[PDB]
RNA sequence: UUAAUUGCGAUAACGAACGAGACCUUAACCUACUAAAUAGGGUUGCUGGCACUUGCCGGUUGACUCUUCUUAGAGGGACUAUCGGUUUCAAGCCGAUGGAAGUUUGAGGCAAUAACAGGUCUGUGAUGCCCUUAGACGUUCUGGGCCGCACGCGCGCUACACUGACGGAGCCAGCGAGUACAACCUUGGCCGAGAGGUCUGGGUAAUCUUGUGAAACUCCGUCGUGCUGGGGAUAGAGCAUUGUAAUUAUUGCUCUUCAACGAGGAAUUCCUAGUAAGCGCAAGUCAUCAGCUUGCGUUGAUUACGUCCCUGCCCUUUGUACACACC
């Protein structure tokens, strides 16, 4: 057969990611974390205070694991969105730039991200099979 | 209620002031071969049966 | 006792299509008849340029509004070929109106 | 405010009697009855979902609808 | 509000004119006939051209037409 | 009965409820027949749809409108305003809302329903502004089976969405409630007062 | 060397490129499966032409789609279209042509677009009109 | 996740730092209405006292109360960057001063005061009673202060 | 010499439209009628149509 | 009848032309042609992750071939086609079938005859005449002002909630445009909560910014119909950035203050399908600024598919003492 990582309903996996995150304790909090916008288009920081970068971090790790050479201009974009300007319309502006520069350190620190060439980010081997694992995990649950 | 069903044999011209309104010849569903003209207010094609309280009444080109 | 390989584009770009189109061809028939190694007329995405503008001189009339557009297209030549060869080919394969540009070298 | 969103001893004895026997089982419906809040009315769903009573038919977000033990 | 414009008609009854017969009732082949000897400078007009004359054949089947 | 497996899985549920029956969202499409006559074709059902969704062009000539499925017709008319101007999704959903509520109510198939309150709420004689002079006399008239069935379609969505304005009881469970009520002939919901009223003021003239 | 197909699929902008091979009864959409997807309600009508044929026709058939352009509910109808024309295109090719009439017909009686193409875009939106017919507001007062 | 019980161990209705704290809300949006207390501050606020994010505003231990008004004097004491401040770097003083309830109100007052006093474009539109921050009124808001 | 291909075909259009304006302003009494500009390697070719070519020549 | 002086017929007219049409660009269809280490997709190297068996999923410009999708080129393709009746079984219109496409196939582009004392002499070394002219209306610097407010009107934008709100989390376009003699589009990486900076780039451009990973949208939790967490308006404070020059916040983000507004009176604007509305993006502007325009996608319906009742025009017939023409 084959243990599928990309098959999962996304939400799960990311919920998986962050408890398995938990239960380490090994990530290195960025320190700025809940004294943040996180977006520039915030009002609110996470609502669960604690936790939620983690859910990010994850959602991070799972985007790289998907895709090719990827960077913080691109993480920035994708988490930006919709801003209330009051009187003036929406317009899109990107996430907090250091604190997701801060969340691939972390991961670069654990060793779920490497650096490639060219310019940007991909997935380290041990990353991959946790990943992998994390993966097995949640199909477990479901089955 | 007392409802008589309606049935479209021909359509006898769009009407009304304006346009909101149908003249209509109506062979009604139960005891058929009687002819009786009726303003209606919808679209109607042919063989489109019709909803009506009051049956036996004509109503002419509206001013 | 040359014959040293350096893989060659040509651009043609311009507006009049149709002569572009026949200078393309006359090129084509022209490496055939050297009998050489090439990749085809390879056409891009053909760029207008839009200028769009009040038709209005002064802004008093209605809103009339007009789209000068300028219709360009770019072709790419690639040649498996030696310089001279090239060079051969480029002592006439010009026609009015259409740009003739050897990039030259892979 | 209109209360009736506070919390108690004697409002969830109600609660709890008020359970068995009924065709809806809904956040709106619960609502409309004068009890808890919306998310507090999830949470007491849940605390009688334990072994039987109350079924899930719907799980989506603020649209949940719940039914009786046939 | 496809009718058809007087210069196309006109052609039509040209055609039919000069070449009663070669005009095969079906749209295709006399769309090409059409193509071959009246002079179009345009394709979408040849093809009205050719819808028309295909009427026209259609209605000469059952019976004399003016004109 | 027999699910057939693949090398991408499909959860059990959604394989039971596939092949042996032209189903709808999850349930029966079939039974759920017309019980007035006329009416009938123009309010949909018979060419079974599996989702309330299409791009399916209707507006194109003039009677296909009139071969919408019902539960579409639905998500379009709630899909007014201009905070929920597109938006076909959300209606879908609130439509499937509807329709679980539906089933939660006394059983019954909802698509029934629906075709019953689609029915009750539509005007059968209505009165058009006639000229005359000036003055804005009224005159009775016969209402086509369409124009109708368009009347009772929107109506029920209106008293939604008149319902959904400061209300915990979110925009789906009102429509159920109004279907119900049109159903259950009472005259409770907007839709059958208004109807009613258009009667009256039909007899007035008549 | 399988015998295998490429179909696109083509509503709006959105264009999906399902690969037809043969092996287990693989159906994938930019590696994840088919049953994804994540409009979440849409999810349903790219079941539809595969509930409409069975899950036999599935078995045999391996279907791997690649979607551009569009949005969302595009994408998904884009995706639709796609697996409609493949399992058509394979039965066209390989296997007998009895079954991919039925399969014609089946589609036909119950014509959502699918082996006919989608066949609106939009009109240019003109001058003096915030939107294609919408004008902006005269004002005569 | 779980229902707060107990007869009356926390009473409802609460009124801290010269205002009044309403009940039924949780934890954070009913410190918005105490004039001046933030919303994000109000967040690190809770964080700094460690309370969970669960409770109502009509609870509270005292202990808690007061760990959370000490929070509110001196942003520098504790874990704080403090540049979400009313007065950053500050006009006079050169600290940092985030005011608090109807002070605040005080601070704006006296900030006014010396406007006035020096005799700015600013200060000379508040005189007025216009438009501060070159806003126009050829056309919007037709009644005024 | 080199730009972006649009912009460079964009100059040498405004460069024709300025000759022509030229042509039409000096060269009036020489009947001057259009240009025909051609654009080769080295040697760019300007061709002048007029009535009165001679004037033109000298 | 037609969208049409579009046509059929009636007929001192007949055959004509311009205008409408045709045409032209684009948007749609081509598993048929033309080709693509600048668009793509396959099989095997190297290996990365698995289930651990063959099989999956990849990445990698390795090699090879194809061209469905992408691109254009060449053509073709729909002619209301096929019947069904209606209407002198004319012109045509409606319904079904086929078909990518049956509203002139959609969208324009162009656009007659005469004009209006319509607009500009502030686009002009386009300009007749008059004016002015060197302590100048020529010029150029320095500063303000065109942004003032007791208040009229017209464009718009954002709001008045649970079709929510905020976080997360998922995640998708299409037009674009972008520097070498300069001060472009600018990735990628460390420092900054933002705003940003800096070292290296890549792109005089399908190749790099860029899959412009846009918004709207889709999942779970928190608050549940309170001028409230709806709404972010009058306002203080720092840090930046643009440009010699920012006070009369240029703009930017952060904390704060947190008002008017609980679906808008009389009038009336816009609209008949990818149309209305929503939602962004891009370009035009541009040292800097978007709420504006052009564009382009992205979601995506209601109800007509008619008629002269109102409004405006049009032609006929009528009357006229008007023809500078009812001002
Ligand atoms: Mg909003
Ligand atoms: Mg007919
Ligand atoms: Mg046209
Ligand atoms: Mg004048
Ligand atoms: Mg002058
Ligand atoms: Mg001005
Ligand atoms: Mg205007
Ligand atoms: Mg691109
Ligand atoms: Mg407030
Ligand atoms: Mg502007
Ligand atoms: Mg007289």
């Amino acid at each position: 057969p084959g243990v599928s990582v990309r098959d999962v309903p996304a939400q799960d996996f990311i919920n998986n990611y962050a408890s398995f995150l938990q239960r380490q304790g090994k990530l290195e909090v960025p320190g700025y974390v809940d004294i943040v916008k996180t977006s520039a288009g915030n009002e609110l920081p996470p609502q669960d205070s604690e936790g939620w970068f983690y859910k990010r971090a994850a959602s991070v790790a799972r985007h790289i694991y998907l895709r090719k050479q990827v960077g913080v201009g691109k993480l920035n974009k994708l988490y930006g969105g919709a801003k209330n300007r009051g009187v003036r319309p929406h317009k899109h502006v990107d996430a907090s730039g250091s604190i997701n520069r801060k969340v691939l350190q972390s991961l670069e620190k654990l060793g779920v991200v490497e650096i490639s060439p060219k310019g940007g980010r991909r997935i380290s081997d041990n990353g991959l099979r946790d990943l992998d694992r994390i993966a097995a995990a949640t199909l477990e649950d479901e089955e | 209620t007392p409802v008589t069903l309606a049935k479209v044999i021909k359509v006898l011209g769009r009407t009304g002031s304006r346009g909101g309104v149908t003249q209509v010849r109506v062979e009604f569903l139960e005891d058929t071969t009687r002819t009786i003209v009726r303003n209606v207010k919808g679209p109607v094609r042919e063989g489109d049966i019709l909803v009506l309280m009051e049956s036996e009444r004509e109503a002419r080109r509206l001013r | 006792q040359e014959v040293v390989i350096h893989k060659i584009r040509i651009n043609l770009t311009s507006t009049k299509v149709k002569q572009l189109e026949n200078v393309s061809a006359n090129i084509i028939k022209n490496a055939e008849t050297f009998k050489l190694v090439k990749k085809g007329p390879v056409r891009l995405p053909t760029k207008v340029l839009k200028i769009s503008t009040r038709k209005t001189p002064n802004g008093e009339g209605s809103k009339t509004w007009d789209t000068y557009e300028m219709r360009i297209h770019k072709r790419y030549i690639d040649l498996e070929a030696p310089a001279h060869i090239v060079k051969r080919i480029t002592q006439i394969t010009i026609e009015p109106g259409v740009d003739v540009e050897v990039i030259i070298a892979a | 405010a209109k209360h009736a969103v506070v919390l108690d001893q004697d409002k969830f004895d109600r609660i709890m009697k008020e359970a068995p026997t009924y065709r809806y089982v809904s956040v709106s419906v619960l609502v409309d009855r004068f009890k808890l809040g919306g998310s507090l009315a999830r949470v007491a769903l849940r605390h009688l979902e334990n072994e039987g009573i109350i079924k899930p038919v719907s799980k989506h977000s603020k649209q949940a609808i719940y039914t009786r033990a046939t | 509000g496809r009718v058809r414009t007087k210069t196309v008609k006109r052609a039509s009854k040209a055609l039919i004119e000069k070449y009663y017969p070669k005009l095969t009732m079906d749209f295709q082949t006399n769309k090409r006939l059409c193509d071959e000897i009246a002079t179009i400078q345009s394709k979408r007009l040849r093809n009205k051209i050719a819808g028309y004359t295909t009427h026209l054949m259609k209605r000469i089947q059952k019976g004399p037409v003016r004109g | 009965f027999v699910p057939v497996e693949l090398a991408t899985t499909i959860p059990v549920e959604i394989q039971q409820a596939q092949q042996e029956i032209k189903l709808f969202n999850k349930w029966s499409f079939e039974d759920v027949e017309v019980k007035d006559a006329s009416l009938v074709d123009y309010i949909q059902i018979s060419k079974p749809i599996y989702v309330a969704h299409t791009a399916g062009r209707y507006a194109n000539k003039r009677f296909r409108k009139a071969q919408c499925p019902i539960v579409e017709r639905l998500t379009n008319s709630l899909m007014m305003n201009g905070r929920n101007n597109g938006k076909k999704l959300k209606a879908v959903r609130i439509v499937k809302h509807t329709l679980e509520i539906i089933n939660v109510l006394t059983d019954q198939n909802p698509l029934q329903v629906v075709v019953d309150a689609i029915i009750n709420s539509g005007p059968r004689e209505d009165t058009t502004r006639v000229g005359g002079g000036g003055a804005a006399r009224r005159q009775a008239v016969d209402v086509s089976p369409l124009r109708r069935v368009n009347q009772s379609i929107a109506l029920l969505t209106i008293g939604a969405r008149e319902a959904a304005f400061r209300n915990i009881k979110t925009i789906a469970e009102t429509l159920a409630e109004e279907l119900i009520n049109a159903a259950k002939g009472s005259s409770t919901s907007y839709a059958i007062k208004k109807k009613d009223e258009l009667e009256r003021v039909a007899k007035s003239n008549r | 060397t399988v015998p295998s197909v490429q179909t696109f699929g083509k509503k709006k902008s959105a264009t999906a490129v399902a690969h037809v091979k043969a092996g287990k009864g693989l159906i994938k959409v930019n590696g994840s499966p088919i049953t994804l997807v994540q409009p979440e309600i849409l999810r349903f009508k790219v079941y539809e032409p595969l509930l409409l044929v069975g899950l036999d026709k599935f078995a045999n058939i391996d279907i791997r789609v690649k979607v551009t352009g569009g949005g969302h509910v595009s994408q998904v109808y884009a995706i639709r279209q796609a697996i409609a024309k493949g399992l058509v295109a394979y039965h066209q090719k390989f296997v007998d042509e009895q079954s991919k009439n039925e399969l014609k017909k089946a589609f036909t009686s119950y014509d959502r677009t699918l082996l006919i193409a989608d066949s609106r875009r939009p009109e240019p939106k003109k001058f003096g009109g915030r939107g294609a017919r919408s004008r902006f507001q005269k004002s005569y007062r | 996740s779980l229902v707060v019980q107990e007869q009356g161990s926390f009473q409802h209705i609460l009124r801290l730092l010269n205002t009044n704290v309403d009940g039924n809300i949780n934890v954070v949006y009913a410190l918005t209405t105490i004039r001046g207390v933030g919303r994000r501050y109000a967040n690190l606020v809770c964080k700094k006292a460690d309370v969970d994010l669960h409770k109502r505003a009509g609870e509270l231990t005292q202990e808690e109360l007061e760990r959370i008004v000490q929070i509110m004097q001196n942003p520098t004491h504790y874990k704080i960057p403090a540049w979400f401040l009313n007065r950053q770097k500050d006009v006079n003083d050169g600290k940092d001063y985030h005011s608090l309830a109807n002070n605040l109100e005080s601070k704006l007052r006296d900030d006014l005061e010396r406007l006035k006093k020096i005799r700015s474009h600013r200060g000379i539109r508040h005189f007025w009673g216009l438009r501060v921050r070159g806003q126009h009124t050829k056309t919007t808001g037709r009644r005024r202060a | 010499a080199i730009i972006s291909k649009k912009r460079k075909l964009v100059a040498d259009g405004v460069f024709y439209a300025e000759l022509n304006e030229f042509f039409t302003r000096e060269l009036a009494e020489e009947g001057y009628s259009g240009v025909e500009v051609r654009v080769t390697p080295t040697k760019t070719e300007i061709i002048i149509r007029a009535t009165k070519v001679q004037d033109v020549v000298g």
